[PDB]
Parts: C-alpha cells; sequence; structure tokens
C-alpha cells in the first residue's frame, strides 16, 4: 500500500 | 498575509499507517483509509469518530467521495475498488479488473464514473451504477500513483513512477498530452486545480510543480519540504488565503503561498511522515495523517 515504499 | 493553523483535534483509531484523508464535499465528514484495511468516518469540525467501514481484504491506499457526499470509493492492495454507501455502510459494488494493487481513485464530478490507477500500470474507468469496467487505458510503464478528473469530467490526469503525467480523453481513451520537465523522477501525485486550468504534480525529488497542462508549461515550483519516497498528496487551499498544502517526510505539514511560492507555515506534531493532507471545502481547516509510527490524524484550524 501507499504506507510502504 | 500568512495563515495561523493551530492544532485542534487529534484522531486515534487506525491500527496501522493511515494512507489518505478526504473531506466530504458537503463539509460534514472526514474519511480516512489505512493499511489496517479500514475506512473510518469522522466529524469534520469536532473530529468525533462516527463509524468504521470494513470489507477490503488487504490495505487501502486511497478513498474518495462522490460529489453529493453519499458514496465513497476505495482502492486496495486486494486489487479491487469498492463503492460504499456511507449512510448504510453497505458495499454497493466491488470493482474487479486490475491485475495488481489498486493505488488511487476518484469519482468524476457527476459521480457516474470512477477512475482508478494501479501497480498494473493501467488507468481504468468504471461505471458507478453497474460496477463494471468500461475502459482500460495502457497508461504508463510503471505503477500509477494518482488519477483525477478535471472540472467537467472530460479529461483524466494520471501520474506514474515512470516519470510522466498524462492527460486522457475520458470518452475515447486517447492520450492527449504527456508532461515531463528537465529531469525524470517518479511522479508521486497529481491533480487538477479547482478552476481546472492547472495541474499540481509532486515528484520524488522534493518538488511540487504547478503546470498549465494546455500549454504544457511549468508555471510554479514549491520546494522546502522532504519527499523522496512516499506518494504524498498535495492540495489547493481556497477558503482563505490561496495556498498549496502538502505533507512531508520530515513529519511536518507545509503550506506555501500559491503565487509567491514562499513557505508561509509549517505544522509540527506528527511523529512520522505526513502522507496525506486535505483542505475543508468551506472552513479554513486542514486534516493531516501520518505513517505507522504515528497512526493519527490531526485537524488544524486557521483564522485565514
Amino acid at each position: 500500500a501507499r504506507t510502504k515504499q | 498575509v500568512k495563515p495561523n493553523y493551530a492544532l485542534k483535534f487529534t484522531l486515534a483509531g487506525h491500527t496501522k499507517a493511515v494512507s489518505s484523508v478526504k473531506f466530504s464535499p458537503n463539509g460534514e465528514w472526514l474519511a480516512s483509509s489505512s493499511a489496517d484495511k479500514l475506512i473510518k468516518i469522522w466529524g469534520a469540525y469536532d473530529g468525533k469518530f462516527e463509524k468504521t467501514i470494513s470489507g477490503h481484504k488487504l490495505g487501502i491506499s486511497d478513498v474518495a467521495w462522490s460529489s453529493d457526499s453519499n458514496l465513497l470509493v476505495s482502492a486496495s492492495d486486494d486489487k479491487t475498488l469498492k463503492i460504499w454507501d456511507v449512510s448504510s455502510g453497505k458495499c454497493l459494488k466491488t470493482l474487479k479488473g486490475h491485475s495488481n494493487y489498486v493505488f488511487c481513485c476518484n469519482f468524476n464530478p457527476q459521480s457516474n464514473l470512477i477512475v482508478s490507477g494501479s501497480f498494473d500500470e493501467s488507468v481504468r474507468i468504471w461505471d458507478v451504477k453497474t460496477g463494471k469496467c468500461l475502459k482500460t487505458l495502457p497508461a504508463h510503464s510503471d505503477p500509477v500513483s494518482a488519477v483525477h478528473f478535471n472540472r467537467d469530467g472530460s479529461l483524466i490526469v494520471s501520474s506514474s513512477y515512470d516519470g510522466l503525467c498524462r492527460i486522457w480523453d475520458t470518452a475515447s481513451g486517447q492520450c492527449l498530452k504527456t508532461l515531463i520537465d528537465d529531469d525524470n523522477p517518479p511522479v508521486s501525485f497529481v491533480k487538477f486545480s479547482p478552476n481546472g486550468k492547472y495541474i499540481l504534480a509532486a515528484t520524488l525529488d522534493n518538488t511540487l510543480k504547478l503546470w498549465d497542462y494546455s500549454k504544457g508549461k511549468c508555471l510554479k515550483t514549491y520546494t522546502g519540504h522532504k519527499n523522496e519516497k512516499y506518494c504524498i498528496f498535495a492540495n489547493f487551499s481556497v477558503t482563505g488565503g490561496k495556498w498549496i498544502v502538502s505533507g512531508s517526510e520530515d513529519n511536518l505539514v507545509y503550506i506555501w503561498n500559491l503565487q509567491t511560492k514562499e513557505i508561509v507555515q509549517k505544522l509540527q506534531g506528527h511523529t512520522d511522515v505526513v502522507i496525506s493532507t486535505a483542505c475543508h471545502p468551506t472552513e479554513n481547516i486542514i486534516a493531516s495523517a501520518a505513517l505507522e509510527n504515528d497512526k493519527t490524524i490531526k485537524l488544524w484550524k486557521s483564522d485565514c
């Protein structure tokens, strides 16, 4: 998700 | 003039990193999505928890309101979008078609269509009523970070890790424009301006840019924040002074004067990266949300 990169 | 945003409420509830916050168009509500697979609804003015909306099987990266404030659409790592009736909590439709994580979503201004972007490198357009995929656009060559309709819904803007923003004809699916500046960093966010004349794009070289997409020219850059890793939202604040608002990887909210490009305020309080910010449609209120070490949403208010 956006909360990981 | 500068704003005087001050912390009013801190909203706890999510059990993992918050991914996105959005104010309802009618100003009543704040919706949040999270890596915890949940959507939460909160009072926009008091931050009072309203309810939890549940159903995704994996984390959610984005949520967005229909223009009448009655529906939400969410984008999940479970490779679906879901359309929700906010009042009943009902999942009306599950949108299946993307082949990989869905990262971003929006209704068109009419709210009869949804646009979505995915790790699968496509942009999709969906019928809200039937929940069926109408068009798949082979839009990019890396994950799609953001998608947005323009003021009348005739255009879609998309951004991608491939370094491009693209403008699409909603009706035909044709690529009408590709925008890129002198370097090629990943584009981590994009949206049209409220008046529809501009797009505001974030790139992972600590830069926000305002473009005239019709002439294909970058008109303004906003710098001073930290953004090299995460897909951080940016906003136009239009209720008081005309600002640009964004989170940052130094745990602050940044506010710039749109015309002058000077930083006018930095909001301190979060304990992790501020991944998302939103601006209330009628009052000078900002919502900010932070990553896994923090897990909270903050509401800030200004006299201008």
